[PDB]
């Protein structure tokens, strides 16, 4: 049992959009363990119309956030993730350490979040525009039944529009890594 | 009984049924801005009767703003005294000094985390 | 470790060629490639050996673009490749190609296909930064019935004015990657 | 055996050899601008004759440039039906609609890749 | 089977930021993971003094910790920045940065020795992003007899204006890496 | 003995004793600037008497800045030494040409990098 992830060119499996109904993201995640840390690797797809129009603008923002059980099972029902993890064969050995980024209930620790940058790439001429991606590790909890967290934040920011029609929303591959929680 | 009470820090979690069966039970989750301390109650469940139990919203607080040490030379004091988002800080100069840009910053919401309206001012030496 | 690592070598011989038109091995790539769990963790930096090539950087802007290609089997067709040396352990090579299903092979090249980065170029005089954009195409593109798998690094500089004045040995910082294995 | 056959889209992979002989395969990858698609033949063979096998170069396609949807109000026809590299885009705005910028789009061959030298016009409401 | 070589999770005061220091001033978090003939690398730093949470009040400033090592693959705390020696998560040679991969050099100091990035700072007041240049240098340069293997850690600010206006505790992103490792 | 003895290129390592044994050795480190070449001593001992052995700091070296190709249609000849920070170097422009911009280019230490305080000049064919 060394990974952890959504599979394989997934089904629609999350919502992007406030209040729909309907799984409008496909969430690229896997994670991998190694050593005391995890590797990650996490690519994002646009499904439906409203999300493949948000790069119309001059700039957008996309926050998914997955929370766990302490067992380290998906919370379906809180999540924007609406589809549980799955190994490639507890689920605590992947989470993201307590003790390295706490919940806290005063700040929210800078100490907490991975900061980078993946690429969308245009529709007509394929060029290159910069997502801003952060992952934001624990810190924040919206339930009693939370005992870990991880949040992806995906944000445009540019001069001028991307596109000016519709079009499949995708963001580069975005690979990072954090301390992980070992069971214990 | 019906739909289940609405909050200001919590909302429901799934889809709101238009009948709840007796015994039936509820779940909150704090809404964008809040977060949860235990371990308070975030669920409600149908009575004996059909009006569902007592629940509130105070297992979600206020998002936090960052701390903000006093300036150089300077004091920086909460004049709402909260650092949740809403309220404001203020800002004072020593004796023999003077303040540059804004002696009020505001801590507003904006999306899922509490920030500052503006840059800490800075107290110059006359 | 069970056949865990798949690579180049440490410090190699000019192992490839950059230049459109030419034979001799004009560069010297270092690609590592490393099983772990359904991913592979990828190390790729480039040093230029030819003088044509060591006077790309004279120009506001270049491009360098080699494609590896593979058999069935997880081989490097020497032959197709801008690599004109096979890969081998440090100790089949399919565990380490990228997934068909991941990455698939197409009839027209997914954005989902693609790696996007940015590494550095050292300059010869006074050792500032100049950001190289890094690409990494996986499959996608196939140009002979013998490939099964593939992977393409393109190097591209682009700057206000050019890094170097005369020749000097190219070498792009070493950039990291991951994706998702066969199996 | 003598020289291989050439082709517009494939080129031979390797040294071309004066004299082949007999049963030994030469194969061939498509030229710069072309991309493969199974399942055709991208090899041939010397036959028990002195001549080459039958072979093509169909194997090999033409780049294309992405899928451009009709702009809102509008409509995106290709003016010479192609998405094939070197032919164009034109677009035509629907009644009581007009066109801002470019109702022409080349699909030039960048490297490599073929795109579209420039961004989709829009379709305005007058 | 010994796979993690580290600094561990939420350290004290680990080492000397500020130049002819008298106590440890910065807090720094390392992780060094074996992975086939690579190492992965997970780093970021954190500000312990009053002097070192004052260095973004400027436009630009710099910090450099740098590693020495034994010929075991021991920290040598006399020599290093980092004063407290590197632990497993249960020699650390096989951990060390690669000798034929990273040389020493006594003329040329090889461009392939860098390791070079971007890792980000949060200010203080709005939670905003400021970039921070990372190098790393592997071996290359020896100052002592002793020295057998060095990684040398870089952070660089820059930026057209200053970050703070008052001290606040600088964090460093965590920036991840990974490198030709040498092998017993 | 005591106080080891003070150098120009490396320092000592570790607090310094005021009062050190026979046979007790003392490490040194070359400075900031400096860099260490094998296999000369970086160390002394105490003798059967109670002075230091023998010891330079000749194992340590300055900084050298990193090699520059004669400018095409030029030359590039040092002034002093081997690239080693504090010395420069100069540009001579061949027959027919003519020199654009700094014949002279300082190799400056800047941390603990020694690097040229310019970029190299071009020599223009008239
Ligand atoms: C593409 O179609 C347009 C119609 O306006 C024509 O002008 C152009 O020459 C065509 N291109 C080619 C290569 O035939």
């Amino acid at each position: 049992i060394n990974t952890l992830w959504t599979g394989i060119k997934p089904p629609p499996n999350c919502q992007i959009v406030e209040n729909t109904d309907t799984n409008d993201g496909k969430l690229t995640l896997v994670l991998v363990k190694n050593g005391g840390l995890v590797n990650g690797y996490v690519s994002l797809v646009g499904v439906s119309d409203t999300v493949n129009q948000m790069f119309t603008q001059k700039s957008a923002t996309i926050q998914l956030r997955l929370y766990f059980d302490s067992s380290g099972n998906l919370l379906t029902d809180e999540s924007n993730l609406k589809i549980p993890l799955k190994n490639k064969s507890s689920s605590k050995a992947f989470m993201p350490s307590t003790t390295a980024y706490p919940f806290n209930t005063t700040t929210r620790d800078s100490e907490n979040y991975i900061h980078g940058i993946c690429y969308y790439m245009t529709s007509y001429d394929r060029s290159l525009v910069p997502l801003n991606i952060s992952i934001m590790l624990n810190s924040r909890t919206i339930s009693s039944n939370v005992a870990y967290a991880i949040q992806f934040e995906w944000n445009l920011n540019a001069k001028e529009s991307p596109e000016s029609n519709i079009a499949t929303l995708t963001t580069s591959p975005f690979f990072f890594s954090y301390i992980r929680e070992d069971d214990n | 009984c019906e739909e289940p009470p609405t909050f200001e820090a919590m909302e429901l979690i799934g889809k709101p049924k238009p009948y709840y069966e007796i015994g039936e039970r509820v779940d909150y989750k704090c809404k964008k801005g809040y977060f949860y301390i235990p371990p308070l109650a975030t669920h409600t469940i149908c009575d004996r009767n059909h009006t569902w139990l007592p629940v509130s919203d105070d297992a979600c607080y206020r998002e936090t703003c960052p701390y903000i040490r006093d300036p150089l030379n300077g004091q920086a004091v909460p004049a709402n005294g909260t650092y949740e988002f809403g309220y404001q800080m203020h800002f004072i100069c020593n004796e023999g000094y003077y303040l540059i840009g804004e002696e009020i910053l505001y801590c507003e919401l904006k999306g899922s985390v509490a920030i500052w309206s503006g840059k800490p001012p800075i107290c110059e030496k006359v």
